[PDB]
This record gives C-alpha cells, sequence and structure tokens, in this order.
C-alpha cells in the first residue's frame, strides 16, 4: 500500500488523504487515526462506511486501486497519523499497511526549514571513524524527507535519522547523520543532505579539506 | 448469466465471492435462474409441468399405474433433496456452493464463497481461505444499501430501519 | 466496555527469547480473531500475525517479517492471547499492540476483517548495550552568522545535559534530541550561532556530562 507521507490543511478545508494498491481492487480499505502517545482507532471501514461514534466529517470514497479518506472542515482534534489497511488472500492471509500520513491541521505560517551539515572532525577520522551531521530545525509542518547523497548519487545504508520534535516555538526539528568510513570519506568530491519540506527541498554540501 | 442488472421476477438478486444468483421469496422456488413462482404440494396429474421445487417440475411416470414424481430439469441432478448441476455433483465446498463455470465453454463445476471467504488453492478450490468480497449490488431504494445476511450479500434496510417498506 | 491490557515488555538480549501477554474482558473473547500489531519508535504500523477462533480452527497466519520466530497463542478458557517471540532481532524492538478483529457473523466466520479495538500496548526493547559515556567531537565552523557545536557520540542509557561556557552561553544554543542507533546507542548534537567576527576573539567551551555512566568532558570547539 502507499499513501503519502504528509498532508497539510488550513482549518476548516475538506483534507483528503489518498491510499493506492492492487488489492485494494480485491478487498475493502480500513482507515485508522492514531494520535501522538495512542492506540489506533478505526474511523473509516469498507472503503466509505463509517463506525458507530465517528464524526460525519469523515467519509471515504473509492475509485478502482486508490482510496481517498475524506474529512470535511478538518478541527485541530483532527490532527493525527493516518493508516490506510487492506488484505491480500493470493497467497497466505495477509494485512496490508500503508506507510502512513502525518495530517497537519495549520496553526501557523509554514517555516522552512534551516539545515547546517557538518563534515567528518579531525579527532574522529583519527579514531578511524566519519559521522556527517545534518542538522534541521526551525519547520513547520512538523513533517521533512531527508535524502543524502554521495557525489550526486543516493546513500542507502548507514543513515541514521530522528523523527521531527516539537521546540519551543511549537516549531520542529529533526537530525540525521550518515555514517561512513574514513576511506569513503576522503575518497569522494562531495556529500550532501537533501532535507525536502512541503515540497521545497533545500541541499547542503560538505567536501574533504 | 445473472448480472447486477439482472431482474429477479418474485424474487432478488444475491451475490456470492464469484457470483450472483435470484433467490426466491418466501415459499417461491426457481423455474429460471431468475424467475420464481409458487411451487406445488403434492405432484398430481393436474400439477404435471408445474414447478415443484428449485429447478424441478412434476412429470408422469408410465408404469404399471399412472405415478408421479418431481424430477429435477436436463443438466441438473437431486442431490440433497435439491437439484443442483450435473457438473457439481460430487463438487463440495464447504463454505460455499457450486457453480458453473460461465468462463469456460465445457460444462465445469467450481467454487462461489460465502462472504468472507475465497477459494483456497491449497485445499483443492474449496471455501476455506479468508478473503474480502467487495459488493457491486445496487441498492438504490429509499435508504437500502448493501448488507452481509447469511453468508451472501443482499439490498436491506439500513441499520436502524425496519420494513412496508425499510423506515 | 471492551479492555485489552497487554504484558510482558521488556528489554531482552539479540537472540533472546520473549513471551508476551493480552487480558481481554468486555465481549465473548472465544468469538473473535485476535491480532498482534507493532509498531516501532517513530514509524509506522506493522502487523505481525493474526490467531482464529474454534469456528475456523485456531488456524494461525503472519507476516513475512516474523515467519518462524514469532508464534501466536491464545487461551479461551482464560481470556489471554500471547505472543511467543524467538530469535529476536533489533528490528523487533517496537511497542506491540493488541488487537481484536471485528466483522463477524451468525455463523462463526467473519463478513469482513478489520480491527475494531487496539489496546494500549506494550513496549518492547532489544539491545545489547550496557552503560557507556560518550565521546564528544568539535564541530567546527553569508548572512553574518556561523554555527559550531559538539557531536556527543555514542553512549547509553539517557540522558546527557550540554552546556555552553559552563552555563554562561545560553542564547542561540539548539541541542537537538538523540537518535537511537541500531547498535543501540544515543547521540545527539548541540550547536550554537555564534557571528562570524567573534570566531578568533571568543572562546567556546561545551560541557557534556553523562550521570548515567559518571562521564563529564568539556571541549573547546576552534575554527579551522
Amino acid at each position: 500500500l502507499t499513501q503519502p507521507p504528509s498532508v497539510s490543511f488550513s482549518p476548516g478545508q475538506t483534507a483528503r488523504i489518498t491510499c493506492s494498491g492492487d488489492a485494494l481492487s480485491k478487498q475493502y480499505t480500513y482507515w485508522y487515526q492514531q494520535k501522538p502517545g495512542q492506540a489506533p482507532v478505526l474511523v473509516i471501514y469498507k472503503d466509505s462506511e463509517r463506525p458507530s461514534g465517528i464524526p460525519e466529517r469523515f467519509s471515504g470514497s473509492s475509485s478502482g486501486t486508490t482510496v481517498t479518506l475524506t474529512i470535511s472542515g478538518v478541527q485541530a482534534e483532527d490532527e493525527a497519523d493516518y493508516y490506510c489497511q487492506s488484505a491480500d488472500s493470493s497467497g497466505p492471509y495477509q494485512v496490508l499497511f500503508g506507510g502512513g500520513t502525518k495530517l497537519t491541521v495549520l496553526g501557523q505560517p509554514k517555516a522552512a526549514p534551516s539545515v547546517t551539515l557538518f563534515p567528518p572532525s579531525s579527532e574522529e577520522l583519527q579514531a578511524n571513524k566519519a559521522t556527517l551531521v545534518c542538522l534541521i530545525s526551525d519547520f513547520y509542518p512538523g513533517a521533512v524527507t531527508v535524502a543524502w547523497k554521495a557525489d550526486s548519487s543516493p546513500v542507502k545504508a548507514g543513515v541514521e535519522t530522528t523523527t521531527p520534535s516539537k521546540q519551543s516555538n511549537n516549531k520542529y526539528a529533526a537530525s540525521s547523520y550518515l555514517s561512513l568510513t574514513p576511506e569513503q570519506w576522503k575518497s569522494h568530491r562531495s556529500y550532501s543532505c537533501q532535507v525536502t519540506h512541503e515540497g521545497s527541498t533545500v541541499e547542503k554540501t560538505v567536501a574533504p579539506t | 448469466k445473472v448480472t447486477v442488472d439482472t431482474v429477479c421476477k418474485r424474487g432478488f438478486l444475491i451475490q456470492m465471492s464469484g457470483h450472483l444468483e435470484c433467490k426466491c421469496e418466501n415459499d417461491l422456488v426457481l423455474v429460471n435462474e431468475e424467475t420464481c413462482e409458487e411451487k406445488v404440494l403434492k405432484c398430481d396429474e393436474k400439477t404435471v409441468n408445474k414447478p415443484c421445487g428449485d429447478f424441478s417440475k412434476c412429470i408422469k411416470i408410465d408404469g404399471n399405474p399412472v405415478s408421479y414424481a418431481c424430477k429435477c430439469n436436463l443438466g441438473y441432478d437431486m442431490v440433497n433433496n435439491v437439484c443442483i448441476p450435473n457438473e457439481c455433483k460430487q463438487v463440495t465446498c464447504g463454505n460455499g456452493k457450486c457453480i458453473l463455470d460461465t468462463s469456460n465453454p465445457v460444462k465445469t463445476g467450481v467454487c462461489s464463497c460465502n462472504i468472507g471467504k475465497v477459494p483456497n488453492v491449497q485445499d483443492q478450490n474449496k471455501c476455506s481461505k479468508d478473503g474480502e468480497t467487495k459488493c457491486s449490488l445496487k441498492c438504490l431504494k429509499e435508504q437500502e444499501t448493501c448488507k452481509a445476511v447469511d453468508g451472501i450479500y443482499k439490498c436491506d434496510c439500513k441499520d436502524g430501519f425496519i420494513i412496508s417498506i425499510c423506515t | 466496555e471492551v479492555h485489552l491490557v497487554e504484558s510482558g515488555g521488556g528489554l531482552v538480549q539479540p537472540g533472546g527469547s520473549l513471551r508476551l501477554s493480552c487480558a481481554a474482558s468486555g465481549f465473548t473473547f472465544s468469538d473473535h480473531y485476535m491480532d498482534w500489531v507493532r509498531q516501532a519508535p517513530g514509524k509506522g504500523l506493522e502487523w505481525v500475525g493474526r490467531i482464529r477462533n474454534k469456528a475456523n480452527s485456531y488456524t494461525t497466519d503472519y507476516a513475512a517479517s516474523v515467519k518462524g520466530r514469532f508464534t501466536i497463542l491464545r487461551d479461551d478458557s482464560k481470556n489471554s492471547l500471547y505472543l511467543q517471540m524467538n530469535s529476536l532481532k533489533t528490528e523487533d524492538a517496537a511497542v506491540y499492540y493488541c488487537v481484536r478483529v471485528g466483522g463477524l457473523g451468525e455463523r462463526g466466520d467473519y463478513y469482513y476483517y478489520y480491527m475494531d479495538v487496539w489496546g494500549k500496548g506494550t513496549t518492547v526493547t532489544v539491545s545489547s548495550a550496557s552503560t557507556k559515556g560518550p565521546s564528544v567531537f568539535p564541530l567546527a565552523p553569508s548572512g553574518g552568522t556561523a554555527a559550531l557545536g559538539c557531536l556527543v557520540k555514542d553512549y547509553f542509557p539517557e540522558p546527557v545535559t550540554v552546556s555552553w561556557n559552563s552555563g554562561a552561553l545560553t542564547s542561540g544554543v539548539h541541542t537537538f534530541p538523540a537518535v537511537l542507533q541500531s547498535s543501540g546507542l544515543y547521540s545527539l548534537s548541540s550547536v550554537v550561532t555564534v557571528p562570524s567576527s567573534s570566531l578568533g576573539t571568543q572562546t567556546y567551551i561545551c560541557n557534556v556530562n553523562h550521570k548515567p555512566s559518571n562521564t563529564k568532558v568539556d571541549k573547546k570547539v576552534e575554527p579551522k
């Protein structure tokens, strides 16, 4: 299953979260709301119907292999993470879950992230270790996608990234560390930290000295 | 073949995991795939060719005295006092029923399952595997939506209403 | 009212075993399917497995990531659900939720398969890490401003406290929350935004204190 990692709407707008998958044409799709530090809650079952105890603003629609969760007139009470689920009976029974979507009800102007990338220090390289520190702060909504580039090529392994945490100014901050060997650092021409926030992408680059 | 646009004469459309068919009202029996009529109680001389059960009529037997019995139509045979297709004589599905493969020019029996069950490839395609089946019935009446009742899909009253009509 | 109370979570080393439990109340337990759903810290929901009722021969089904290692058990006479976890990897460390499956009919079989009731969950940690002090490394330095910091690397457990110039420098300091590496050790960074001209005149000392391991490290951050 595939759903966008983050959505953002103003209070009163009609939020929509899409869930795509080939199994969505055979069996039904179910949506779950999960607030921070709380158990998930079923809000929409059988594609479009809602269970007892869910406000009328929650609804859904099915069109082929894509199901859309609809929340008309979003309240700040609705700001949570939403997961879509389904099933696959092709072989053994398998419950399918989506990546999840962070729905942010906007409460302040969208802030672009301030990014700072540090190269491995000379002391750490002398310890046969290399760590690139990419610090991200002062962004709203609290959702971001971090990708590393080794000489303009994607980096898969050796990446450790935190989740956004609420700052004092009600903005969010995150961290992303790229572990390397000193041979990997001194070989490439550059290393980049790409921080995509609300469609816009900020890039920083460091090079050996 | 029966589709979502089929009119069930004196019946109503139901849907299972692999086909649709017409279910009769009250004590009516199927004359064909989409027609329901009253059944006779005893096969008499006057009730010859009148329906006595699902896909069965009363016929005359040219015995030593005249005799009348309830025989299944052509292509059907009697299994558990019910007429089922000849190609379904020895096809057991468990949580479902045997139907004819409409996508095969040769008559072949396949298993259509109750709602919530799908043919299990590891069990001779019987109905022994969990699996949802999306409802495709068009329930356009006033406060009628697709509801799963007794292992099948049917247009029933919306939750909180009862039958003249649903309210 | 329905309640699903998980139990049995805790810290176990990689390769070890652990058994979870779930006490159900407020409904006919023997009628429903029971599922296990886990969720890694800061990641999405992942399905573990499912056990079925007597009407479906108590059969089971799991996800490929936990196949062969996890086993789901139930005791209908005690209204309890269990999860026998074996050969635990660091990827298994997550919060495990006890889940009831709804949508059944009058036959013991289901028409639909959804998850109507969730539990509070129990936390399972998988790491072979013990108490360890951090290794502090310096972070050397348009808009007329620069940034320097201290890298608090590989420590266990939480927390650490980072001060700058013995608490004299507070303005412009941002100590980021720690990251939990796959080894089980924590690592964070603390940077301070300073004017570019003051790099050659003003001294910047970062003071890292790790009370769990009784480690106090002072580091000077100089430009280069």
